[PDB]
């Protein structure tokens, strides 16, 4: 249920994957405290990407793996920005 | 021959302070340390022509102190200066170490930020090689570099900083090594084109290729030479490699690069680390 | 032939320079010595002042 | 540590001279301005050693003006004025402290040469470094020193061409010329002292006297002669006598294509090219 839930921008540090698994979902793995669980958010106002509960990353860090960085050519600790996504909207 | 253990026994009774109600007879204390640091230093010569560079350092330490109990601060320097020396010769580098701190201290306090920048950058030498304590030596280098560098002395801080550098670099600081490269570049602009090199990789080793190419593009624009360089292709290259993430390319412009030019170790670690950031990537 | 004497006159240089490089070496050792010994004449120039000015107030 | 300030107070409190009756009973008041130059010296080293450059080079200046009232040192201590003025950034304070240590000296040409420096880079008084040169060179002419007075000529005259003063650059590549024959060493030097000589002749819009000094480093230099320099001066000297700044243009890309040009050119042949346009005007 995607109805509710808060769409506030945060600037998030791209970091490296948690490890093989998480990669391999292809989900953004965010803290409780970032946003709700299983939400679609995109970032750059171009990337969307499933939300899963991860304990092992801090609140205000993102993790993305290989191919995420590689399809938007970016750096480890680089910042990039990420809203509430509402594809059906 | 005098007899070094019965010299460096006057000189410890002759360094016993005046005490209490002789303090009121007795002259100054200065005369009786300087008599001793005489004794220390006979003892410590005969000790050194019997090359027992040891007990010759400890003897030139001894007479340093007592030197500086005497307040000739200029001749305790020296005597440090040759404990280090003796203890360097005579493979004991803690204690050589030790002497050159105390020396290096005079020299300051004294205003010859000249020989202790010297003395600086043959501590961190020692702490390099005899010691590998990497941090120690890294600020040696740089505080050497920054004093060579307040005495307009160019080519000395930069050969410093191109210690701190590498150290830095090999020691996982690579921000900080591709700032010591900048400066590098800055003050030996008008050497270069491996600086220019080696801050992209270590820019590289940070996994920031974009400031990578911004120094490839900089030092193209401002150094000629560099532009045609072989140097300027590899790092173009291994640019190139990190941005589409063939880690095999990579080797293979390695290969290439070491078939013309030898690599060294420093390159060796910061590729290997860049390869194994493709590898974390891979995960 | 040319070249080749290129490379013998260039070979020669090098030999020059690593020469005039072993000289150099010798040359900062000199002058480390040389401010050695400079900076101690300093502080005994400065003390025989002072001590011939103290010697100048006593015979006054 | 002691403290700094309480130290250049301590110095100022016994650098008043003696005044009135006290001066019959007081002694020498040199031993007065060696104490406060010395309490000076050491606040100072405390501010270096604290890395604020600028108030260490005020201190040493207080010592060095206690100094030169003592009658030694000031100069030296200018010097380190100087340095840490240098340093801090201060370019000002540094042009001063070396004015006052070049006064003292009369070096002074070393410390000249470095104030030209100064003054060209820091501040862009480019007709206080020309005077600086030229002192330096003058002075190091005066001690036999041939190549560092060749620096510094060098210097003055590319500061000269491009401050509008194109015979006397022209004049002093003419000495830098005469210095430099016969020595091996600079070889290359001469080739391009003929090349910027003429540069700055045709500048002046003096294209017989550019042909001249051709035709006397063409006979007098045979390393010049065949040098692609003289060729390009040739090739500018032709391009003036027929008025076509085209030909001039495509050679100086032609002279840039195989020896990069430096901005000193640059700015000749630029001047020179107006000079053409002004011809057409005319």
């Amino acid at each position: 249920d995607m109805t509710n839930m808060d769409t506030r921008t945060r600037h998030l540090k791209v970091s490296n994957c948690p490890n093989n698994s998480y990669a391999l979902a292809n989900v953004a793995a965010v803290s409780p405290n970032d946003f709700p669980n299983n939400i679609y958010i995109i970032i750059d106002n171009l990337f969307v990407f499933t939300t899963r509960h991860s304990n092992d990353i801090p609140p205000g860090t993102i993790g993305f793996n290989g191919n995420q960085r590689t399809w938007g050519g970016w750096s480890l600790n680089q910042d990039v920005q990420a809203k509430a996504f509402d594809l059906f909207k | 021959m005098s007899d070094p253990v019965e010299l460096l026994k006057r000189a410890e009774k002759k360094g016993v302070p005046s005490s209490g109600f002789m303090k009121l007879f007795s002259g100054s204390d200065s005369y009786k340390f300087e008599e001793a640091a005489d004794l220390c230093v006979q003892a410590a010569t005969i000790y050194r022509l019997r090359k027992e560079l040891n007990l010759a350092g400890d003897s030139f330490l001894k007479a340093a102190d007592y030197q500086k109990k005497a307040g000739n601060e200029d001749e305790a320097g020296n005597t440090y200066v040759e404990a280090y020396k003796c203890f360097k010769s005579g493979g004991n580098s803690v204690n050589a170490v030790d002497s050159l701190e105390n020396a290096i201290q005079i020299f300051t306090h004294r205003g010859q930020f000249r020989r202790g920048a010297n003395f600086k950058f043959e501590l961190g030498e020692i702490l390099e090689n005899d010691l590998h304590d990497y941090a120690k030596a890294i600020d040696c280098y740089e505080l050497a570099g920054e004093w060579y560098a307040q005495d307009q002395s160019v080519a000395l801080s930069n050969k410093c900083f191109i210690k701190c550098a590498d150290l830095k670099a090999l020691d996982g600081q690579y921000i900080e090594a591709s700032d010591i490269y900048s400066k590098l570049i800055k003050s030996s602009m008008g050497s270069l084109k491996d600086y220019f090199l080696k801050k992209g990789l270590c820019q590289l080793a940070a996994t920031d290729a974009v400031a990578a190419a911004r120094t490839l593009q900089e030092g193209q624009s401002e150094d000629p030479n560099f532009a045609d360089s072989r140097e300027s292709n590899f790092l173009k290259s291994l640019i190139d490699a990190v941005n589409e993430g063939d880690s095999e390319q990579l080797s293979e412009h390695c290969k290439e690069f070491d078939n013309f030019m030898r690599l060294d170790k420093w390159k060796i670690t910061i590729l290997n680390k860049i390869k194994e950031s493709i590898q974390q990537q891979e995960d | 032939s040319r070249t080749a004497e290129l490379q013998a006159e260039i070979d020669d240089t090098v030999g020059i320079m690593r020469d005039n490089i072993n000289k150099v070496a010798e040359r900062g050792e000199r002058l480390t010595s040389i401010e050695d010994k400079a900076d101690n004449l300093a502080v005994s120039a400065q003390g025989f002042k002072r001590g011939a000015n103290r010697v100048r107030k006593a015979m006054w």
